[PDB]
């Protein structure tokens, strides 16, 4: 999960 | 006109017409004047959604192409390879458009003193080089992997010099920088360490949370934590 | 090549690239050869997603235009109107492309005896005229409303004549045709009675249920039911 | 709700  | 192009981006966002949004913000950027915080995020949102669509499409067709290889269907595998490649060229074009905005206007025009902007933009350079790296091969992969790391590395040093550890931008950079190590470099320990240090530096300094960004800071601390729990397990 | 185009549409669907998908199925249609059931559903799915993005976008931007009128911001209303109108011409263009496919190939090349395809295409003509009516104004509105209802009437006449009450294409026609009455013609009673007659008529003849479509029949029966309980209460 |  990378930054939304 | 800048008001006109910006109005259009806001409406295009509400309508989830992200190509329209990206085209409006590319134009705003091409005026060669600085972007406010609001403007910057508009650009980032537009392009995150444009490239994200391509990335999602790319992953789905890559899974089909792997199954068609094992099935041994040479005629269809010809056709799936070609489509995956059509999508790649689309994806690469969006990334190089973004990377040219950054290199030609946004990073270029940063003062030696507009640190928040620089970090934001160099993070962005790392992100799009990383998206190129997700689909690249051979020597072209090496180049974009090094490019991604070099932009993340500069962004992160400035952020440690000039930003509080709870700053959302510094935290999200840490987040994406760790992801880059985990999934681009296949370096899970190096990823975990940088993530852990970020979470740890933020917690040491909760006294630096601000009224207008505490929620985003805490959200991103939890994403760092989420990744470390997945990765350590 | 027809199989090339059909393989593309399938890949596009999985990639959720619905313009690629609509573009491939338009090319299939323009081969002037009959579509199979599965080919038809690929055509329908592609255009449903394409027109649907524009419909959604349009409703978002009409809401804002209402909230801008109440606000009194006249400058904003000018640009919000212009964007709504931009989206509208796109929406109209998609509907007109579908309708022209129907008119120039699909319904044209239908013989009397291809009743399954005939109903499917006329409902589809009913559907796209209904999407034009959603955004039409004035004398244009009354023309596309009239065309929708005439298409739906013919489709439904043929379907009662040639199809069992449980055939999904008949049930889905009844469904969309009731929605025409409800939200286009604002005939709540006529809408309700049509959905109610089709439901009743399907359960009277449950014995007609089919191994390859029983799930779809019962699916759409529940959707008739849902609108009924929503509308009546 | 129209037909999906």
């Amino acid at each position: 999960i990378s930054l939304p | 006109d800048r008001e006109q192009l910006l109005q259009r981006a806001r409406l295009a966002e509400q309508a989830e017409r992200y190509d329209d949004m990206a085209s409006a913000m590319k134009a705003v950027t091409e005026l060669n004047e600085p972007l406010s915080n609001e403007d910057r995020n508009l650009l980032s949102v537009a392009y995150k959604n444009v490239v994200g669509a391509r990335r999602s499409s790319w992953r789905v067709i890559s899974s089909i192409e792997q199954k068609t290889m094992a099935d041994g269907n040479e005629k269809k595998l010809e056709k799936v390879k070609a489509y995956r490649e059509k999508i790649e060229k689309e994806l690469e074009t969006v990334c190089n458009d973004v990377l040219s905005l950054l290199d030609k206007f946004l990073i270029k025009n940063c003062n030696d003193f507009q640190y928040e902007s620089k970090v934001f933009y160099l993070k962005m350079k790392g992100d799009y080089y990383r998206y190129l790296a997700e689909v690249a091969s051979g020597e072209k992969k090496n180049s974009v992997v090094e490019a991604s790391e070099a932009a993340y590395k500069e962004a992160f040093e400035i952020s440690k010099e000039q930003m509080q550890p709870t700053h959302p931008i510094r935290l999200g950079l840490a987040l994406n920088f760790s992801v880059f190590y985990y999934e681009i470099q296949n370096a899970p320990e190096q990823a975990c360490l940088l993530a852990k240090q970020a979470f740890d530096d933020a917690i040491a300094e909760l006294d630096t949370l601000n009224e207008d960004s505490y929620k985003d800071s805490t959200l991103i601390m939890q994403l760092l934590r989420d990744n470390l729990t997945l990765w350590t397990s």
